[PDB]
């Protein structure tokens, strides 16, 4: 499964 | 910021005339991700050709498997075209049954 | 053996019209998973082996909107990167990240993975530790500073020593029959002549899986790279994987020869000589 991180540049 | 694809053009199987094989045009080591692959039966392209999902290598480089059914025989010549940025014109490596 | 589950994604600006080019591949081993293009019709994470095909609605809804989050982020990161390098809106630029876990022989956690790369080079990376970050240039210690402020580190850590793992030993269990089975090498020696004093002897290892592979020459049992090709390994296009190694050598001299292949299905290694008949 993806992970659900919010983690903008 | 650019790096020029690497090709291998071989079989799925060690080919026989008149034995039923898959074609593959394997690119590779190549940045940016746009790039036109063909494969040609006597110099000519084949059209129902598929191609792996893009992905890369550690060091961000990508690759493709281009890919298609075919059956070698004595006479016909078989190749993979390679156009990308990095390329003046485009390159073609003909397939060796013994590579 | 060993396992990895990684993910890849890669999104590439159109500045001309509309939004990036985005796709993502998620692997166990050397085998593809899942796929998601923004160009496919379906628009939703898609499978491409038979053991995941098995999980429920709920994951294919959860793995689709994980994606096309995954998907947004990268379309306004393209944005943000545009702006700290001072780059115009007229050229195509690419985005590309990859994410994963990998376990030893016992499916504990062995290293956590999660890195950045902007038009092909080295942006930012998760250090080994999964607490620090790497950033090579002035840009990425921006992205660091935001990233160290908000806990992101944290929460990477967490799913790829937790989830990240759990998820790779359920994978490993339902794909049992083809990703806990190694298929060795199938090898054979191949002879082409290049001149009536000189042939190519070229040593093959097709059909095998995992990827990983070594195939080396000796010569009178002495190690051999000078007049020798070691082709990269490819896939076959079945999900195993081909390699071929080559020596030049003087007529009537092969029997000196020899080719060695080491591969995990291997309980030893292999040692192969030219048949002279
Ligand atoms: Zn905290």
């Amino acid at each position: 499964v993806l992970n659900d991180i919010l983690s903008r540049l | 910021i650019q790096r020029t694809p690497k090709i291998q053009v071989y079989s799925r199987h060690p080919a026989e005339n008149g034995k039923s094989n898959f074609l593959n045009c394997y690119v590779s080591g190549f940045h940016p991700s746009d790039i036109e692959v063909d494969l040609l039966k006597n110099g000519e392209r084949i059209e129902k050709v598929e191609h792996s999902d893009l992905s890369f290598s550690k060091d961000w480089s990508f690759y493709l498997l281009y890919y298609t059914e075919f059956t070698p025989t004595e006479k016909d010549e078989y190749a993979c075209r390679v156009n990308h940025v990095t390329l003046s014109q485009p390159k073609i490596v003909k397939w060796d049954r013994d590579m | 053996g060993s396992h990895s589950m990684r993910y890849f994604f890669t999104s590439v600006s159109r500045p001309g019209r509309g939004e990036p080019r985005f796709i993502a591949v998620g692997y166990v081993d050397d085998t593809q998973f899942v796929r998601f293009d923004s160009d496919a019709a379906s628009q939703r994470m898609e499978p491409r082996a038979p053991w995941i095909e098995q999980e429920g609605p709920e994951y294919w809804d959860g793995e689709t909107r994980k994606v096309k989050a995954h998907s947004q982020t990268h379309r306004v990161d393209l944005g943000t990167l545009r702006g700290y390098y001072n780059q115009s809106e007229a050229g195509s630029h690419t985005v590309q990240r990859m994410y994963g876990c990998d376990v030893g022989s016992d499916w504990r956690f062995l290293r956590g993975y999660h890195q950045y790369a902007y038009d092909g080079k080295d942006y930012i990376a998760l250090k080994e530790d999964l607490r620090s970050w790497t950033a090579a240039d002035m840009a990425a210690q921006t992205t660091k500073h935001k990233w160290e402020a908000a806990h992101v580190a944290e929460q990477l850590r967490a799913y790829l020593e937790g989830t990240c793992v759990e998820w790779l030993r359920r994978y490993l269990e339902n794909g049992k029959e083809t990703l806990q089975r190694t298929d060795a090498p199938k090898t054979h020696m191949t002879h082409h002549a290049v001149s009536d004093h000189e042939a190519t002897l070229r040593c093959w290892a097709l059909s095998f899986y995992p990827a990983e592979i070594t195939l080396t020459w000796q010569r009178d049992g002495e190690d051999q790279t000078q007049d020798t090709e070691l082709v990269e390994t490819r896939p076959a296009g079945d999900g195993t994987f081909q390699k071929w190694a080559a020596v030049v050598v003087p007529s009537g001299q092969e029997q000196r020869y020899t080719c060695h292949v080491q591969h995990e299905g291997l309980p030893k290694p292999l040692t192969l000589r030219w048949e002279p008949s």
